């Protein structure tokens, strides 16, 4: 069964650093374009950053650009997201989505309210 | 009551009786072998009885 | 807060118990039992008929139980009933909504149902006392597109939808007798057991479920795939079924041992299955693909043996006759071949 | 060196008939190729097949051996059939030109303008006017080869020569040229728009295609028809008949080439590989 | 065998009468252009329908029948029911260029529509829908596009830009930054088989169905030019 369980971090101060890990399993990791979506408390789902099958075509959302670094490790079936210079606007739960089909450049319907290939999430609360 | 529903379903499914995959494999193989004689696609039929 | 995590921990331990009960009853794989049987050959089917009257892509077809008449639906809003022996079209039913994603043919031959992105399942009366094809009912309880519909009587159609809900209807009064919930995503196709005492359903969450039709309750859940399941079909003896997903793999699940037996995958096929169906003996497993051509999988060894061809676009619908004579495959180029 | 004219005949008749039959067939037994512009291509391939089957061989012999091998009635049959099929091929070339004119300069109201029934009616009118032009001299070196010395005399009546060369080549030339001029203007405009609107963030193909079309048409049929107009106006002194023969052979060479100009799409190429 | 010959006769006599009406339907169905109109919840597609699970809106400009249809009945996942629309002339993608918080969502939806096996030949008509709200929001100054798009501090108005006479050099830079975001997603992968035709629209544009005519005519003319090996 396709499962993607994240293990990130908890409480950090503004400007802190944190590294989310998403051990994907139950499917061939190398064929799918992974993602990272987040849900800020009192808001909808938004997309943060993707990465292609190899780790060659990275992309980011504007707010996350320069601060977050998404990197996959196809050898151990895991997806990382290094977070630097954390701001209070980044408090959310970080789901490690993946993409519906393999060998595709479209990642369709990935921030849907009820989406099938997506983790339970980990809460990254940045405060003091 | 939500995780309650999910877990009661998952329990109900954890009660049925399972046979070995060897027995189910043998049953499927036996059905295919026993009906192999009336498969117009597997064994191609002569042009006389073929309506197409 | 804590009760949710506690029940989730219990559900995880219980899923581990289910997995350990399924891995204990894994004596030997089907490929080991079938290593001693003769191969199937090289099935070379040829296009015995080419049915051409549709304007736009053909999205689904269904055979009559006489193995002669079939119905097909295309996205121009036409539901045509062909005579597959003479390639004459008996009726041409002009739908109300173009976007028709499925169709069925009553297992007696009297009625025909369709229904697509308008969330309703229209039901058409073919043998009317005036000779005209009018709409008998419009089952309008679904919230989302309608991705399959299989008659079970002249009165009791069952229907799959794009809102994770299968719904058994009652064509007489027009309201759903039962509602089957439990899927997470779009549910894409269903297939009644030969006795119609239960059925299976494949959904866009990489899982299939076995539904008791009387008790209206999910009996078992089968999850071995890796992406959306686009097509499902029962083995001719109702004790197994084959799912075809978008991860480019068909699999043979069995309701009894509750596992996956075969995996019909190769290293060169990276296109996803759009249709499956068995042969009357249950040996040949047809499978329509996105690379525009069907295959014919020997469904006891997993070796391909046979390949169909001759379509311009993807193969959308594919159905073997009830007596095992022909295999009609429609495709998005609006031509419906018939093989043999 | 007439001995190698044998190889010319062999590679010409075979190419013409084989190519045009292959085109007619692949259009006939493929449901994808039966568009509303391929009925014109089928008319073209039919005209060119009739030419390469029963116009090229007799005129070929008459050119090589300066004496008509058939009889007087055979001469009349050959004359009428060549005047018919040459005009039919040129007129269906003009009709293909106007077809893709309407398809490119009126793209929205095209599939409702040129349907299958109006296409077939236009093809039928093309062949009807060609047959009318061909049967003109049956009704009614002055009367020299009409003394049956076992030669074949082309209809050198000056009015018929001017009318045949006008209705057969000079009016289709006009139409096809200004049609393809407009199509070239719009194709190059769209190319320059697209190429400016594609290279904002870090080739001539209409010229090649339209040039291939109008050039393989005019290199092969313009020599003969200016020669024919001269032979009419001036006479046998201005144009001797062997020149007219070689120049007609040029046009039959054009009918050899036509299966390659209007049948280059991947649909035709796939439907050909499916045939071979 | 007279009864069987009568069977076949009255079957052919019905197939003929059916294929007659079906050729009529083929004539009608090809003079009509279909246009999947999709956007977001706040985009404003409801107000470009200027006439169940679909809102068909027929309209006719210059005697050509257009047939546009919003798809509202279904839920949020659109990866399966969107394949139904691979034979439409254009895909009218309307987006509100004012709400920056939900502009990367439209960018990602456009990038998924563009790079899709079945929509890979469909060209998108891009409507940027709330130009007056965008003018207001960017002239106010409380909302900065460089908070959501960090590369707006190094952007320079296009030289080919046509700033409507009477507007600020800030509104024009703002408009064209978003238009160029969508256009760069377009040109990064679209290999001539489909195009993107961006527009700037208000909620009162009364000449907004002529701009679909002029863009579908161009889409289809480029389709013809491209199939004649002539582009
Ligand atoms: N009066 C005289 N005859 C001769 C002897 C002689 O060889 N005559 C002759 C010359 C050429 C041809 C080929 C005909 N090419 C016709 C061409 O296809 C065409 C013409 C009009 C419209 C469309 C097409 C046949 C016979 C000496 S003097």
């Amino acid at each position: 069964q396709v499962q993607l369980q994240e293990s990130g971090g908890g409480l950090v101060q503004p400007g802190g650093s944190l590294r989310l890990s998403c051990a994907a399993s139950g499917f061939t990791f190398s064929n799918y374009k992974m993602n990272w979506v987040r849900q800020a408390p009192g808001k909808g789902l938004e997309w943060v950053s993707d990465i292609s099958q190899s780790g060659a075509s990275i992309s980011y959302t504007g707010s996350v650009k320069g601060r977050f670094t998404i990197s996959r490790d196809n050898a151990k079936n895991t997806l990382y997201l290094q977070m630097n210079s954390l701001k209070p606007e980044d408090t959310a739960v970080y789901y490690c989505a993946r993409c519906p089909a393999p060998f595709t450049r479209d990642c369709f319907d990935v921030t849907s309210t009820t989406y099938a290939y997506r983790g339970q999430g980990t809460q990254v609360t940045v405060s003091s | 009551a939500q995780a309650r529903k999910l877990v009661e379903q998952l329990k109900m499914e954890a009660n049925i009786d399972r046979i070995k995959v060897s027995k189910a494999a043998a049953d499927l193989m036996a059905y295919c072998e026993a009906h192999a004689k009336e498969d117009p696609l597997l064994t191609p039929v002569p042009a006389s009885e073929n309506p197409f | 807060q804590s009760e949710l995590d506690q029940l989730r921990q219990e559900a995880e331990q219980l899923k581990n118990q289910i997995r350990d009960a399924r891995k204990a009853c894994a004596d030997a794989t089907l490929s080991q039992i079938t290593n001693n049987i003769d191969p199937v050959g090289r099935i070379q089917m040829r296009t015995r008929r080419t049915l051409r009257g549709h304007l736009a892509k053909i999205y689904a077809m269904h055979w009559g139980t006489d193995s002669r008449l079939l119905v097909s639906a295309s996205q121009d809003g036409k539901l045509i009933i062909w005579d597959s022996y003479t390639t004459n079209k008996v009726h041409a039913i002009p739908l109300r909504s173009s976007w028709v994603m499925t169709c069925a043919y009553a297992p007696s031959g009297n009625y025909v149902a369709c229904g697509g992105l308008d969330n309703i399942c229209s039901i058409y009366n073919l043998k009317t006392r005036e000779g005209n094809v009018r709409v008998s009912r419009e089952l309008a309880g679904h919230t989302g597109y309608l991705s399959c519909c299989r008659f079970l009587d002249d009165n009791q159609i069952v229907t799959s939808s794009g809102d994770t809900t299968c719904a058994l209807w009652d064509i007489e009064t027009g309201q759903q007798t039962t509602t089957f919930t439990g899927h997470t995503g779009d549910v894409m196709s269903l297939s009644l057991a030969p006795d119609t005492r239960l059925f299976v359903s494949g959904a866009c969450d990489a899982s299939a479920k076995l539904w008791d039709v009387r008790e209206g309750m999910c009996r078992q859940t089968f999850t071995g795939h890796e992406s959306d399941i686009n097509a499902i079909c029962f083995f001719p003896n109702g004790n197994a079924f084959a799912t075809g997903s978008d991860d480019a793999t068909c699999r043979l699940f069995d309701l009894r041992a509750d596992q996956e037996l075969m995996t019909y995958s190769h290293d060169n096929i990276i296109c996803g299955i759009t249709s499956v169906s068995f042969s009357k003996s249950g040996r040949l497993l047809l499978a329509g693909y996105d690379d525009f051509n069907c295959n014919v999988w020997d469904a006891l060894k997993a070796d391909r043996a046979g390949v169909l061809a001759g379509h311009d676009n993807r193969v959308s619908c594919l159905g073997v006759t009830d007596d095992g004579m022909a295999v009609a495959t429609g495709s998005w180029d609006s031509f419906l071949k018939i093989w043999n | 060196a007439v001995a190698l004219a044998g190889a010319l005949l062999a590679l010409e008749v075979l190419a013409t008939v084989g190519g045009n039959l292959l085109v007619i067939v692949a259009i006939a037994r493929t449901p994808r190729l039966q568009t509303m512009t391929n009925v014109f291509v089928t008319s073209l391939a039919t005209a060119d097949l009739v030419v390469g089957l029963l116009v090229v061989p007799p005129g070929a012999t008459l050119a090589l051996t300066g004496r008509w091998p058939l009889g007087a009635t055979g001469c009349e049959l050959w004359t009428s059939v060549d005047v018919l099929c040459v005009t039919a091929s040129i007129e269906t070339l003009c009709a293909l030109a106007v077809d893709r004119y309407l398809a490119v300069t009126n793209p929205l109201r095209y599939g409702a303008l040129v349907t299958k029934r109006r296409a077939r009616a236009a093809v039928v009118l093309v062949w009807v006017v060609s047959a009318a032009v061909s049967f003109a001299p049956i009704m009614s070196e002055a009367q020299r080869c009409h003394s049956n010395p076992h030669c074949c005399a082309f209809a050198s009546n000056i009015p018929y020569a001017l009318l045949s060369s006008s209705v057969s080549f000079y009016l289709p030339l006009l139409v096809m040229l200004f049609v393809y001029a407009r199509v070239f203007l719009v194709a190059t405009r769209q190319l320059r728009l697209l190429r400016r609107e594609l290279g904002r963030f870090p080739e001539h193909r209409a010229l090649r295609t339209l040039g291939l079309i109008v050039g393989t048409f005019t290199l092969c049929w313009l020599p003969f028809f200016v020669a024919n107009v001269m032979r009419a106006l001036g006479g046998p002194s201005l144009v001797p008949s062997p020149a007219l023969l070689a120049l007609n052979w040029l046009g039959y060479a054009n009918s050899a080439f036509n299966p390659l100009i209007y049948c280059r799409s991947p649909d035709f190429r796939s439907a050909f590989r499916r045939l071979l | 065998t007279e009864d069987q010959r009568n069977e076949e006769k009255a079957q052919r006599e019905a197939n003929k009468k059916i294929e007659k009406q079906l050729q009529k339907d083929k004539q009608v169905y090809r003079a009509t252009h279909r246009l999947l109109l999709l956007g977001a919840d706040n985009s404003g597609k409801s107000t470009i329908v200027k006439q169940s699970g679909i809102f068909e809106t027929k309209f006719q400009v210059d005697k050509v029948n257009f047939h546009m249809f919003d798809v509202g009945g279904q839920r949020d996942e659109r990866r399966k029911w969107i394949q139904c629309f691979n034979d439409v002339t254009a895909i009218i993608f309307v987006v509100d260029s004012s709400d920056y918080n939900r502009l990367q969502e439209a960018l990602n939806l456009f990038k998924s529509i563009w790079n899709n096996r079945w929509l890979r030949t469909i060209s998108v008509i891009l409507f940027l829908n709330k130009q007056d709200l965008l003018a207001e929001k960017v002239l106010a100054g409380k909302s900065k596009i460089e908070d959501y798009f960090p590369e707006f501090a190094r952007y320079t108005t296009p030289e080919d830009a046509t700033p409507e006479p009477g507007e600020d050099p800030r509104v024009t830079r703002a408009k064209y930054f978003i238009r160029d975001e969508f256009l760069r997603i377009s040109t990064a992968s679209g290999d001539g088989r489909h195009y993107c035709y961006p527009h700037f629209t208000c909620a009162v544009d009364t000449e907004n169905a002529r701009r679909i005519f002029n863009d579908c005519r161009d889409i289809i003319q480029r389709m013809h030019l491209r199939q004649y090996e002539l582009l």
